[PDB]
RNA sequence: GGAUAGUGGCCUACCAUGGUUUCAACGGGUAACGGGGAAUAAGGGUUCGAUUCCGGAGAGGGAGCCUGAGAAACGGCUACCACAUCCAAGGAAGGCAGCAGGCGCGCAAAUUACCCAAUCCUAAUUCAGGGAGGUAGUGACAAUAAAUAACGAUACAGGGCCCAUUCGGGUCUUGUAAUUGGAAUGAGUACAAUGUAAAUACCUUAACGAGGAACAAUUGGAGGGCAAGUCUGGUGCCAGCAGCCGCGGUAAUUCCAGCUCCAAUAGCGUAUAUUAAAGUUGUUGCAGUUAAAAAGCUCGUAGUUGAACUUUGGGCCCGGUUGGCCG
RNA sequence: GUCUCCGUAGUGUAGCGGUUAUCACGUUCGCCUAACACGCGAAAGGUCCUCGGUUCGAAACCGGGCGGAAACACCA
């Protein structure tokens, strides 16, 4: 409507943000950044409703202005910064490093990683092209541009970005027998192994990912994220590791815990 | 075959034949043709104010004997001459010429209720005060 | 532009409102259980219809059905929790065989009578509304509470009530002050 | 066929009727107590049964 | 006032904001409520701090009486309290004074009137005074 | 080939005469923004959907344009038409279908209040601004819970049963009372605390706060469907009552008042529109001899429907689900 | 608000400062049946809108008020 829109009512916000429907009629619309607004998490909601460190909106602003959090090495100062998958927030105070990894249920998590793990970030490349001056480059899922990559690196693989130096240190090829991470869709947050794939040269490539419990599901190739080989994950997996128990098994788990 | 098509690919014929056959319904024709917005004196409204032009008296229909003590009121919006009916006993004394009366339906969806011929509306409020209140002596009619 | 709140009607008026047989039935039930409005009977019947409809939809599905099993035990567990269904009747068929009297018996008004602290259901109602009776450590003034076989042992006089010790009360003080001053 | 019939008889019986005032009576209980009074009268203390129960009998 | 028994729950630590948050559970048997200054006073020594270092809000008395649930905060330093505690709670206890900036209506009218003049207006004021002197 | 940020009759020059249509084009009406959804019901379905969310159009009716990434912007300009304001008659300033409020319209719809304290947005930016928004006020649009009363003792009236010592007491009862008594909180006051940007409310709780004359609950009906009078007084085809049948012409169980009773209950009635009722829209699931309904008859397209048949049968095994001796 | 045209039984509505009556409808009354009905045979129905004067004497001569029937006005 005569230009862009800078607003988000508290009814069209993504449901994985776990926002209520009574505290105000608006939602914290993420600013333009590395990830899409529907596939990321603003810093305000993460610190106010997930970690409960801040209560009000100004408390998040005061914390952010005080140069405390560090997202992907950068301190950042925007309350609506779109932190999505494979985003590490480092806090000099409280001695905690937080990593944004999806859960089995379909939301984000508060997974805590060691300082060594926060030094590296996995990234799924999207485009490989020969740019100006003949220099090759890759386009990771976060939008980072890395020049002069490994020639073996192609589309639909994952690279290990050094974050601190912004250099590729390890690449994982996409083939059968690779542990992946589903990002997006009704089957998001599942972790499994690839057995085969039907190419379907018309768009929307499909891959048959199989869970460790012999459960198999179909997810489009655009929603996959290889996170290592079979049995060895290059990243510390979240609790549960995407078992995806049914409603019956979950109820017995609760009754075995209370 | 019960006189109707019964093929798995014959749905237009049933749909069309349904469209023409539902026109025989009184309610279907009354709603879609929109005669309530054209010929209905109220113009698709539950109530209508007007001006009391004169006091009227009509006789009952067969097997009955009474004067219904009606009234002729001109609606404001439409400007049509419409007869009304003052319901309760001793209620014409409250009403008078050049008065604002809030008309209403009579319960037959347009038709005449009983022995009253032609009259299809009843007076509910006069001069801003309800007829029932004055009849029960709960309120008094404003003078001017 | 805030999200609107959700509201629902919890009672269903009878299709035949004018019938002597049904009219006397609810009058007997209301008087026996101490109910003022027959909408209370309309409400409790509405809840019975909903659970019966939900249970009926479950009984048209085959055994070992994840949807039928999960919701079936959840509804059964809730019913046996609230005390309308006995432990040996947890088979999803007696759920359709529940009546209004069974639900009415679980109301806190009837439980107060049953434990013997009101001597009359109408006296239970005034005790309910006058805050002389509490559940656990919380004062409840709603006649319809539906105790669930676990708080039934916690039904007792509230600590902040003249009947259960505490400060003697309002009209007692006026009478006590009047006689003390008369005798002084 | 006439439409200007005499209207001087309007409110006739409304005037010739005598005037009677409602004498005060003991207050009937309202609410749950009325339902209790109905219960104690409908079933507990039913008096006139004849062959079928009667709610409001007249002078017999 | 009697047997207050201030019991704290869900205590957390924020070096980010230099404060500790906790949902304070207070029981007031046979007494109506506990005043805000009351809980703040004994909040000082349980956390080994001063009176002018704590913050409590909420305290919605539980129905029936005898219990109240509220949420409380404790700040390490006075200057940290100034720079983090919002102004409305600061003026509330004793921490600052709320100056009346007239109201919203007159401020809006004054802003529009100041918008109608292009400049400081000293030359405009002297020009209109000279022209309209007679 | 021009123009566009781009493909394109978007436009231009030339050439060909094509493109859509009974499979419902085109034209007309729309008490037509569309959808997510709402009411209603066993199922099927019908009706509605301006209205909190998403996608669109407009700033009184049209046209044109600057700036800017983004407008064909109207709380930005330019012109015309219909409106309309200030004039010391030359001239100048406007578009509330933004927040309040005013006139008119009508059956029909609120304060010319407070705050950026929350949910967010914008700027150079933590600080500032936002009738976006939130709070309060009016508010019986709709929903939830729920006061108006209960409990003892006396005067009668009972239900099993004890004495079978007469019709004596009746021990336990359930109500009727020109019987009388104790305890009980709520509505309303609110010291105070909490609430909240300041507050107003909710909750808390000092203290003050019923004995009925009291702190008073109404809305309809009592011939039938459709539960509740062969009661009293008045009226006498008059007044009037009734959604349907009908009642009233001097014996009114239907009118107008009183008594009594019943229906719902802080709710009830009425009018209009709609749904179930309606198997009276019938795909599920109508009827066509006589109640309305086989075209006079035949040919015949679109449409609908359309004979049978083409790989069976027989074994050999394996691993899963449901229960199963033995638990 | 200021100014102008009318006001007359129940409906109609005449008619005319020494004095308000008529006319049809109607309104009742004796008439018949059982209630009728038509058929009929008779008589009940106006402070002349209100007030005040002019007035021997007025409703009408005049003026004030109201009602209705028509106008123009009416930015704390």
């Amino acid at each position: 409507a005569r230009g862009p829109k800078k607003h988000l009512k508290r009814l069209a916000a993504p449901h994985h943000w776990l926002l209520d429907k009574l505290s105000g009629c608006y939602a914290p619309r993420p600013s333009a950044g590395p990830h899409k607004l529907r596939e990321s998490l603003p810093l305000i909601v993460f610190l106010r409703n997930r970690l409960k460190y801040a209560l009000n909106g100004r408390e998040v602003k005061a914390i952010l202005m005080q140069r405390h959090v560090k997202v992907d090495g950068k301190v950042r100062t925007d309350t609506t910064y779109p932190a999505g998958f494979m985003d590490v927030i480092t806090l000099d105070a409280t001695n905690e490093n937080f990593r944004l990894v999806y859960d089995v249920k379909g939301r984000f998590a508060v997974h805590r990683i060691t300082d060594e793990e926060a030094s590296y970030k996995l990234g799924k490349v999207k485009k490989v092209q020969l740019g100006k001056k003949g220099v090759p480059y890759v386009v990771t899922h976060d939008g980072r541009t890395i020049r002069y990559p490994d020639p073996n690196i192609k589309v639909n693989d994952t690279v290990k970005i050094d974050l601190a130096s912004g250099k590729i240190t390890d690449f994982i090829k996409f083939d059968a027998g690779k542990l992946v991470y589903v990002t997006g869709g009704r089957n998001l947050g599942r972790i499994g192994t690839i057995v085969h794939k039907e190419r379907h040269d018309g768009g929307f490539d499909l891959v048959h990912i199989k869970d460790s419990l012999d459960n198999t599901f179909v997810t489009r190739l655009n929603n996959v994220f290889v996170i290592g080989e079979q049995g060895k994950p290059y990243i510390s997996l979240p609790k549960g590791k995407g078992i995806k128990l049914s409603i019956a098994e979950e109820r017995d788990r609760r009754r075995a815990q209370q | 075959g019960k006189g109707k098509p019964r093929g798995l690919n014959s749905a237009r014929k049933l749909r069309v034949h349904r469209r023409n056959n539902r026109w025989a319904e009184n309610n279907y024709k009354k709603r879609l043709l929109g005669t309530a917005f054209k010929s209905s004196p109220f113009g698709g409204s539950s109530h209508a104010k007007g001006i009391v032009l004169e006091k009227l008296g009509i006789e009952s229909k067969q097997p009955n004997s009474a004067i219904r003590k009606c009234v002729r009121v001109q609606l404001i919006k439409n400007g049509k001459k419409v007869t009304a009916f003052v319901p309760n006993d001793g209620c014409l004394n409250f009403v008078d010429e050049n008065d604002e009366v809030l008309l209403a339906g009579f319960g037959r969806k347009g038709k005449a209720k009983g022995d009253i011929p032609g009259v299809r509306f009843k007076v509910v409020k006069v001069s801003g005060v309800s007829l029932l209140a004055l009849w029960k002596e709960k309120k008094e009619k404003p003078r001017s | 532009p805030r999200a609107p709140r959700t509201y629902s009607k919890t009672y269903s008026t009878p299709k035949r409102p004018y019938e002597s047989s049904r009219l006397d039935a609810e009058l007997k039930l209301a008087g026996e259980f101490g109910l003022k409005n027959k909408k209370e009977i309309y409400r409790i019947s509405f809840q019975l219809s909903k659970i019966r409809r939900a249970a009926r939809d479950l009984l048209t599905r085959d055994e070992k059905d994840p949807k039928r099993l999960f919701e079936g035990n959840a509804l059964i567990r809730r019913l046996v929790r609230v005390g309308v269904l006995s432990e040996d009747k947890k088979k999803l068929d007696y759920v359709l065989a529940l009546k209004v009297e069974d639900f009415l018996e679980r109301r806190l008004q009837t439980q107060v009578y049953k434990l013997g602290l009101a001597k009359s259901v109408h006296h239970a109602r005034v005790l309910i509304t006058q805050r002389h009776i509490a559940v656990g450590k919380q004062i409840v003034n709603i006649p319809s509470f539906m105790v669930r076989l676990d708080s039934e042992k916690h039904i007792d006089f509230a600590p902040t009530s003249p009947f259960g010790g505490a400060r003697p009360g309002r009209v007692a003080r006026r009478n006590a002050a009047r006689k003390a001053e008369a005798s002084g | 066929a006439k439409v200007h019939g005499s209207l001087a008889r309007a409110g006739k019986v409304k005037s010739q009727t005598p005037k009677v005032e409602k004498t005060e009576k003991p207050k009937k209980p309202k609410g749950r107590a009325y339902k209790r009074l109905l219960y104690t009268r409908r079933f507990v203390n039913v008096t006139l049964v004849n062959g079928k129960r009667r709610m409001n009998p007249g002078p017999s | 006032s009697d047997a207050v028994t201030i019991r704290t729950r869900k205590v957390i630590s924020n070096p980010l904001l230099a404060r500790k948050q906790f949902v304070v559970d207070v029981l007031h048997p046979n007494r109506a409520n506990v005043s805000k200054d009351e809980l703040r006073e004994k909040l000082a020594e349980v956390y080994k701090a001063e009176k002018d270092a704590v913050s409590v809000f909420g305290f919605r008395t539980q129905f029936g009486g005898g219990k109240s649930v509220g949420f409380g905060l404790v700040y390490n330093s006075v200057a940290e309290a100034k720079k983090f505690e919002p102004t409305y709670r600061l003026v509330r206890y004793g921490l600052a004074e709320k100056v009346e900036k007239a109201s919203r209506q007159q401020r809006k009218q004054k802003k529009n009137r100041d918008k109608k003049i292009f400049g400081t207006g000293k030359r405009l004021a002297k020009k209109v005074a000279r022209r309209n002197a007679d």
